[PDB]
């Protein structure tokens, strides 16, 4: 069993940067795994923002390279999104998941839900 | 990138029907595509990998099909439970990309 | 460690000369870097490896006894001078061993049944 869990703020108003942490328990990320942040649009498909790995590595989707920075805490078994200057078109609901290298997302967090507004 | 155009966009279907969800890679990426079950409001959950391979615990009535470019999701005998919106995914080549989802009704 | 499916064909038959060709496939957690293909012979209630290749990229499979090279999650095997003493059931064991975690899938055997002319 391997349990992710997002958390975040509610509303974020535009330009500001984007901060969610996953907070991963009954596995360790350094042990070994890829592991992903992903996006939902209301009303479109998902969105695969970027991951972070075991290794420290990290890649991103080239759409939103720039504006994206993966971090994670070894001690906390957490890994952070760092989404900057954001827009309307950032509105949507967020999901950490687990994943092997460029592999089915084996396990899920809730997802958390963020609306950019004003 | 490469291109997950998932068909039908929605439809209609009663208990019992067996039900086709289409999904064209617009490049070759072998068996290397998933599929996943987002229920309304809820988490995805993931049903079929490696093209043909249910995860552990998903019902036998869920089956995975297709090779090189067009991938397939069927129901043989669709339950209730089963309403829910579901994604093809590619894992071939990053980055990853979508479908842009499947939803089912109760007809 | 941690488990992934491998299915390969129940009976093959071999050619006069001794050619048994099968494929093994093996559910694929994702995309891996290094893959080791093992393949196990269990005629006398004994286990004996008889194929063993590994390698560190895509597709570039390149194995004595076993010509074949692999395909995603496909790898397409080829046996040459086979006896009737060879038939036997032969395990395809598929090891995927970076990036960790560690994957291993045992398959469920592939009888092959050779004779001699």
């Amino acid at each position: 069993q391997v349990q992710l869990q997002e958390s975040g703020p509610g509303l974020v108003k535009p330009s500001q940067t984007l901060s969610l942490t996953c907070t991963v328990s009954a596995y360790s990320i350094t042990s070994g795994y890829y592991w992903n942040w992903i996006r939902q649009h209301p009303g479109k498909g998902l969105e695969w923002i970027g991951y972070i790995g075991y290794d420290g590595s990290n890649n991103y989707n080239p759409s939103l390279k720039s504006r994206v920075t993966i971090s994670r805490d070894t001690s906390k078994n957490q890994f952070s999104l760092k989404l900057s200057s954001v827009t309307a078109a950032d509105t949507a609901v967020y999901y950490c998941a687990r994943d092997y290298y460029s592999g089915y997302f084996d396990s899920w967090g809730q997802g958390t839900t963020l609306t950019v507004s004003s | 990138d490469i291109q997950m155009t998932q068909s039908p966009s929605s439809l209609s279907a009663s208990v019992g029907d067996r039900v086709t969800i289409t999904c064209r890679a617009s490049q070759n990426v072998g068996t290397y595509v998933a599929w996943y079950q987002q229920k309304p409001g809820k988490v995805p959950k993931p049903l079929i990998y490696s093209t043909s391979y249910r995860y552990s615990g998903v019902p036998s009535r869920f089956s995975g099909s297709g090779s090189g470019t067009d991938f397939t999701l069927t129901i043989s005998s669709l339950q209730p439970e089963d309403v829910a919106t579901y994604f093809c995914h590619q894992y071939d080549t990053y980055p990853l990309t979508f479908g842009a989802g499947t939803k089912l009704e109760l007809k | 460690c941690k488990a992934m499916h491998v299915a390969q064909p129940a009976v093959v038959l071999a050619s006069s000369r001794g050619i048994a060709s099968f494929v093994c496939e093996y559910a694929s957690p994702g995309k891996a870097t290094e893959v080791r293909v093992t393949v196990l012979r269990q005629a006398d209630s004994q286990v004996t490896e008889v194929c063993a290749a590994t390698y560190m990229m895509g597709n570039e499979l390149t194995f004595s006894i076993c010509t074949g090279t692999s395909s995603g999650n496909q790898v397409n095997l080829t046996i040459q001078g086979l006896r009737a003493m060879d038939t036997g059931l032969y395990i395809c064991k598929v090891e995927l061993m970076y990036p960790p975690p560690y994957y291993l899938g045992i398959g469920n055997g592939t009888q092959i049944y050779v004779i001699d002319p």
